[PDB]
């Protein structure tokens, strides 16, 4: 299966407090609306990095 | 005025108590033009 990673995937890419900034930084991010692979306990690769995400209820 | 070396990072200034809330996780402050502003002290909860 197959969903769309609509704006998710950002992360403080460090420690560093800026207030009212708009800042550029290059880094590994997950790519808007790009496709992310959706699980209904299979081995996946890891090349660069890995976002995860869950629903939970039990 | 002091030279200070906190955690990682080094420089001469005057530390002084300050007004700001920075988030549990965050040490380094930065004004708009990439320039260190405040600090988290490693032992003291306190920001300076
Ligand atoms: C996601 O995959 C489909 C086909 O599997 C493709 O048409 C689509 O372009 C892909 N999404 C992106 C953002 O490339
Ligand atoms: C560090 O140790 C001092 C005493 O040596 C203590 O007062 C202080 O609360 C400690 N800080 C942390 C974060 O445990």
């Amino acid at each position: 299966a197959y969903t769309n990673s609509f704006t998710r995937g950002v992360y403080y890419p460090d420690k560093v407090f800026r207030s009212s900034v708009l800042h550029s930084t290059q880094d590994l991010f997950l790519p808007f609306f790009s496709n992310v692979t959706w699980f209904h306990n299979p081995v996946l690769p890891f090349n660069d990095g890995v976002y995860f995400a869950s629903t939970e209820k039990s | 005025c002091v030279n200070f070396n906190f955690n990682g990072l080094t420089g001469t200034g005057v530390l002084t108590e300050s007004n700001k809330k920075f988030l549990p996780f965050q040490q380094f402050g930065r004004d708009i033009a990439d320039t260190t502003d405040a600090v988290r002290d490693p032992q003291t909860l306190e920001i300076l």
